[PDB]
């Protein structure tokens, strides 16, 4: 079925809390009728399908995620399902135009390699960027206390985005360090 | 060190057991 918007995670030193929108059941019908009447509001979602939870953030007034996460499927929305603008499997990657309400987050600029990411639990976590595509977490967390984030933002110290969590580099449980889309594939998947 | 994917179950607050 669709990708179903079911809570979200609002952000002010960078602070993020959660709220809940949407409970199991009308999710699952949700995804079913791809209808989502419920106000939308904040920077990243929580989105779920039937079998699967993660994240979506907006930037541009698009509403990014993971392939891994979405697949094709289309987002539950105030007119129906909303089909994909961009899918970019290679940079396990995919769009919608961001319902409104959703609050963008504007690309970042400046370059920074002081980054922040912002956790399913709205954690926000001190990353070092390491290149292109991956950060070290300063402080190792199991694995377990980032399920669930794929999707999410990085952020440098201004709250601009820098980047989407994709994947946990880890050892014996333990996350190291994060791969992540950056926001220069999210323009070249754009233009 | 390996790449580990962070989809949890469905839902909100997954339920686990
Ligand atoms: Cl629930
Ligand atoms: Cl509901
Ligand atoms: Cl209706
Ligand atoms: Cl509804
Ligand atoms: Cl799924
Ligand atoms: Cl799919
Ligand atoms: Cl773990
Ligand atoms: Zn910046």
């Amino acid at each position: 079925g669709s990708v179903v918007i079911v809570g979200r995670i609002i952000l002010s030193p960078i602070t993020a809390y959660s709220q809940q929108t949407r409970g199991l059941l009308g999710c699952i019908i949700t995804s079913l009728t791809g209808r989502d009447r419920n106000q939308v509001e904040g920077e990243v979602q929580v989105v779920s399908t039937a079998t699967q939870s993660f994240l979506a953030t907006c930037v541009n007034g698009v509403c990014w995620t993971v392939y891994h996460g979405a697949g094709s499927k289309t987002l539950a929305g105030p007119k129906g399902p909303i089909t994909q603008m961009y899918t970019n499997v290679d940079q396990d990657l995919v769009g919608w135009q961001a319902p409104p309400g959703a609050r963008s987050l504007t690309p970042c600029t400046c370059g920074s390699s002081d980054l922040y990411l912002v956790t399913r639990h709205a954690d926000v976590i001190p990353v070092r960027r390491r290149g292109d595509s991956r950060g070290s977490l300063l402080s190792p967390r199991p694995v377990s206390y980032l399920k669930g984030s794929s999707g999410g933002p990085l952020l440098c110290p201004s709250g601009h985005a820098v980047g989407i969590f994709r994947a946990a580099v880890c050892t014996r449980g333990v996350a190291k360090a994060v791969d992540f889309v950056p926001v220069e594939s999210m323009e070249t998947t754009m233009r | 060190g390996r790449l580990v994917y962070l989809l949890d179950g469905p839902g909100y607050d997954p339920i686990h057991c």
